[PDB]
């Protein structure tokens, strides 16, 4: 028995000895239904399970649950029912199952996306709609089409433009069973020969789900300082080889990237590994600014006109994140001076 | 429940009881009917001194089980005389001895494995087999405790073993009030505590006090009362509490700030007011709003301009419970791989408080910058660039301030795009500012007009610290030459 | 006080006495009536030759306690014949011997421990012995 079929040496596999092999993978929906039916046999035999439970719903709710997690779920549900009974003819009921529903290892986690998706998305113009539409088309292509198992993409733009939120919003809507994020701020102090292992291990999980999606954000930090070109070669090679590896037969992927320095990447021969690329621009006209201000919902009509009468004349160039920072800061002044200070600050860029 | 004397652990205790002990107290016939095994592990983690062991021992007595036996990680690790397996076996020996002697209905035996982070390396196998293997003991329970949750390896966490986790954090105000009410019970019972003490005030004065500090405070107050009585029907009173009020670990110490804030601040002109007002606005924003849990800023300007004092002043006026300074003169001679650890550890503590502020000063000396051919450190630069955008765990807040005298060199390294906003601290640039500074300090007297007649003609360019140095030096002359020498020295700049 | 042969250490002695020993001289009934644990350690630091050990010994005689026994850091550190633990155990031998046999009324014993070499940037066994499952109320450790 082993979890690493690669590292066994050839000596044991030649015929006459250890002649057979098999793979025991994650069960699919029928397997899950059968395991659930197996584990709750005795309770239904003695009539402690209520009549409202329907196994076929748990069969479809628990995606990418392994063998042991189902048993754990049932045990936790029974424990919760007992506790409720004792008050801190009992019958485990649907509510306990819902409440109890454990963390799957190969499933989805909520805390990470909560951390990378902070204030959602606000449609302040055409570019946002265009980017969302392209993301949706890519997700559909990877889910339905059969001639393209692997699909890649790279979002890029100026600093403070709104990339990471867009990537997490595109990925989190796919409803794929397996979603994972590889980030540079989980590897503070690691050496290069540990970054390679971490990346490889993260990738070697997405090959064991019938669908998946992986996020690689801030590529420039995984490698770069321009006081003399200094970077790492090991990480660059392992990343350049992993972006064209194909999964085993019948499984599908989707790798979304991110970066703020496109020219440096172009020089290093990396723009030819990503299938396609997308641009995320900055605010460029007063009308976009007024749209964003109205959507956020901070200033009122009279302040709106006061700001418009001045801002409309010139054109501006400011990322969305900076506009959120400033409009948040100005609010702390007394109600008299909010408009004046906000206009002064914006005028300083 | 109050008899165990645990306060501030209502939710954690409730959930632990629900998940881990509901089965064992239910009538045996029904649980035998449903045929569900019992949990077989618990993992507690948090900052040191918050009440983990005192919870395990009370959980031990709650079930009316046998008294526990303890173990320590490094103590077991170093034994390599053939005892590495013997220790593991002997601990469980009694459990299986009684299981065979009676059977399945033997009473449960607890064992407490402290410092479990040491066993797991980023000895294990035998323990793991014994807790769950071909043979199993249905009459044991294991409780782990640790302070470094990350370094436990995945092997112990898969379901079926050490199935539960809980986090024991610093108490909030209600927890502190309850602990204080717990610890002074007996004295008030025997009427030795005076009638002037009000616990609700100590509840609001002791911010970010952990579990043990409150007990230490009470003991120190009692000692002071005794000492007063004996003169170097006694009653501890408010004065003893105030006098005794111990140095917290996650709190504010005045000594550092005394060292960096030496002579206050003098409003000699508009830029000072501008800087202070901007600091106040930033503090308010990071305190009140919930759409920006991280805010950064960088004060920069020419040498000898007055940066460190303003940063410290802004920090101290906030009133945040947790304040710290990461300065590069506490690391004389360290190698790079120790600077990284020191910085990481200074940051990793600010995440365990509901508010905080961290001041990074003299950036260019952390990197070891020297312009005779560009030499610097890459480990520190990377470890510092990653941390300036790390977001704190859910519901907490953080504010970082910077400092530097070489801006453009930083701009070349692509660092200014990590700091949200920047401020400028200018020097003295007109004779009026110079006269106002001289008057505010209050050193010279007629001599003011003598100085003005000459200074007013020209424009000057001199930092505030240098001016303080000159005006302090000239005073040692005899009285009738002071003004003359002050002019001479200044004219050399 | 002047019979102790110490001058220029009034403040330090007074503060140490107040914080560490005020409870050990008050009538036993009252201190038992309030339920307070006794302090279990001290730390004295300074430049060489300013009068530290002579204060430890004088404090030893102040309480009328049993005479102390001393140890040296680098001496203990090098011993790796399995006695790294046996030495530590036999150090507190007398206090352990008397505690289980006389309880509250035991006569407190002292030990004088270069503690900075041990703490490197053998700690754990000593730490457990001073405060572990067992907690002798008749020991006092001065570093
Ligand atoms: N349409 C939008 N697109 C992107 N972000 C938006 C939008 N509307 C509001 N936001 C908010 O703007 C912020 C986006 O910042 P983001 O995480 O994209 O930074 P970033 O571009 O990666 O920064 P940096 O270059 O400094 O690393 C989030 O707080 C998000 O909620
Ligand atoms: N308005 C003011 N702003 C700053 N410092 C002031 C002001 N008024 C008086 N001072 C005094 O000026 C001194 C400031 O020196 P400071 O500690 O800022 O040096 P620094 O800028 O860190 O030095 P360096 O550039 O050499 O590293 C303090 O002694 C402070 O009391
Ligand atoms: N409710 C409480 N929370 C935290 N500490 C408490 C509480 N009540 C009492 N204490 C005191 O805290 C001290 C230290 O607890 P300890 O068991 O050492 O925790 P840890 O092992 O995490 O340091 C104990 O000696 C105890 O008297
Ligand atoms: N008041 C005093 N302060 C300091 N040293 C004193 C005082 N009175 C006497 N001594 C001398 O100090 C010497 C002992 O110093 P010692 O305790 O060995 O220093 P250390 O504690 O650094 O080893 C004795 O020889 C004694 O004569």
């Amino acid at each position: 028995m082993t979890n690493r079929p690669d590292l066994i040496d050839e000596a044991l596999l030649r015929p006459g000895r250890l002649e057979v092999k098999m793979e025991i993978g994650l069960p699919d929906e029928k397997g899950r239904l059968q395991i659930l039916h197996i584990h709750t046999a005795r309770m239904r035999g003695h009539q402690l399970l209520s009549a409202d439970v329907d196994i076929k719903e748990l069969a479809v709710e628990t995606k990418n649950f392994s063998g042991a997690e189902l048993e754990g779920l049932v045990r936790a549900a029974q424990s919760t029912a007992m506790n409720r009974h004792i008050k801190a003819s009992l019958q485990v009921t649907r509510g306990d199952f819902l409440a109890s529903l454990i963390k799957p290892a190969f499933g989805t986690n909520q805390e990470d996306y909560a951390s990378y998706i902070m204030n959602g998305i606000i449609k302040w113009g055409d570019p946002v709609t265009r980017v969302l539409d392209d993301g949706e088309l890519l997700v559909q292509q990877t889910k339905n089409s059969d001639r393209t198992p692997l699909v890649s993409v790279l979002l890029e733009g100026p600093p403070h433009s709104g990339k990471t939120a867009l990537a997490a919003k595109i990925a989190e809507e796919s409803n794929f069973p397996f979603i994972k994020i590889c980030s540079p701020d989980k590897m503070i102090g690691f050496s290069e020969t540990a970054k390679c292992q971490a990346m490889k291990k993260i990738f070697d999980d997405a090959y064991k789900s019938q669908l998946s999606c992986v996020v690689v954000d801030d590529i420039e930090r995984l490698l770069y300082v321009p006081i003399g070109p200094r970077f790492s070669n090991l990480v660059l090679q392992a990343l350049l080889v992993l972006l064209k590896k194909a999964p085993p037969q019948g499984r599908k992927l989707l790798i979304i990237g991110t970066t703020s320095r496109k020219d440096v990447l172009q020089e290093m021969e990396m723009l030819n590994a990503f299938s396609t690329t997308i641009h995320v621009p900055n605010i460029a006209t007063g009308e976009q600014l007024l749209e964003a201000l109205e959507l956020l919902g901070n200033f009122k009509d009279k302040e709106r006109t006061t700001i418009a009468q001045q801002v409309k004349g010139k054109k501006v160039w400011i990322g969305i994140k900076k506009l959120l920072m400033l409009i948040e800061m100005s609010l702390q002044m007394d109600p008299e001076y909010r408009v004046r200070k906000f206009l002064a600050l914006l005028r300083e860029e | 429940f109050e008899k165990m004397g645990i306060g501030g652990l209502d939710k954690e205790f409730s959930d632990i009881f629900r998940r881990a002990f509901a089965s064992r107290v239910f009538p045996p016939e029904i649980v035998e009917q449903m045929g569900c095994k019992h949990v077989k592990g618990i993992l507690l983690y948090g900052p040191p001194g918050c009440g983990k062991t005192l919870l395990a021992r009370q959980i031990g007595k709650m079930l009316n089980a046998r008294e526990p036996k303890v173990v320590n990680g490094p103590e077991i690790l170093n034994k390599y005389v053939g005892e590495s397996e013997a220790n593991i076996r002997k601990l469980f020996a009694d459990a299986e001895e009684e299981q065979r002697r009676l059977g399945a209905n033997s009473g449960l035996h607890i064992i407490i494995f402290d410092e479990i982070d040491a066993i797991c390396k980023q000895v294990v196998n035998q323990l793991l087999s014994k807790i769950d293997g071909v043979e199993q003991l249905n009459n044991i329970l294991v409780i782990g405790m640790t302070n470094r949750p990350d370094l436990i390896d995945e092997a112990l966490l898969r379901p079926g073993r050490l199935e539960v986790k809980m986090e024991i954090g610093l108490p909030d105000e209600k927890g502190r009030l309850q602990i204080l009410h717990i610890h002074t019970a007996r004295m008030r019972g025997h009427q030795l505590l005076s009638a002037d003490v009000d616990i609700k005030e100590l509840a609001v004065e002791t911010k970010n006090f952990s579990g043990a500090e409150l007990e230490g405070l009470v003991r120190a107050a009692q000692s002071t009362a005794m000492n007063r009585h004996i003169k170097a029907s006694l009653q501890v009173t408010r004065g003893d509490f105030l006098a005794s009020l111990i140095k917290p670990a996650f709190g504010t110490n005045q000594e550092d700030y005394a060292s960096y804030i030496m002579n206050g601040i003098i409003k000699w002109g508009d830029p000072v007011t501008r800087v202070l007002d901007d600091g106040e606005l930033l503090v308010q924003q990071t305190k009140n709003s919930d759409r920006t849990p991280l805010v950064s800023v960088l004060l920069e300007g020419p040498p000898h301009s007055g940066k460190t004092a303003l940063a410290a002043k802004i920090a101290e006026e906030s009133n945040f419970p947790f304040i710290k300074i990461c300065s590069p003169d506490k690391m004389i001679g360290f190698s790079e791989t120790a600077k990284c650890q020191a910085m990481k550890k200074i940051f990793d503590d600010a995440y365990k408080s509901q508010l905080s502020c961290v001041v990074v000063d003299d950036i260019e000396r952390l990197l070891d910058y020297v312009p005779i051919g560009p030499r610097f450190s890459n480990l520190v630069l990377q470890a510092l660039l990653v941390l300036l955008k790390k977001a704190p765990p859910q519901g907490r807040k953080l504010l970082i301030i910077g400092t530097t005298s070489r801006k453009d060199v930083l701009q070349e390294m692509e660092m200014l795009n990590a700091f949200s906003t920047t401020i400028h601290v200018p020097n003295i640039a007109t004779g009026e500012q110079l006269l106002e500074a001289l008057e505010l300090l209050g050193n010279f007297k007629k001599e003011r007009t003598t100085i003005a007649q000459q200074v007013k003609g020209k424009k000057v360019w001199i930092g505030i610290k240098k001016l303080l140095m000159l005006i302090e030096m000239s005073l040692q002359m005899d009285p009738e030459y002071r003004v003359r020498k002050f002019l001479a020295l200044l004219r050399e700049e």
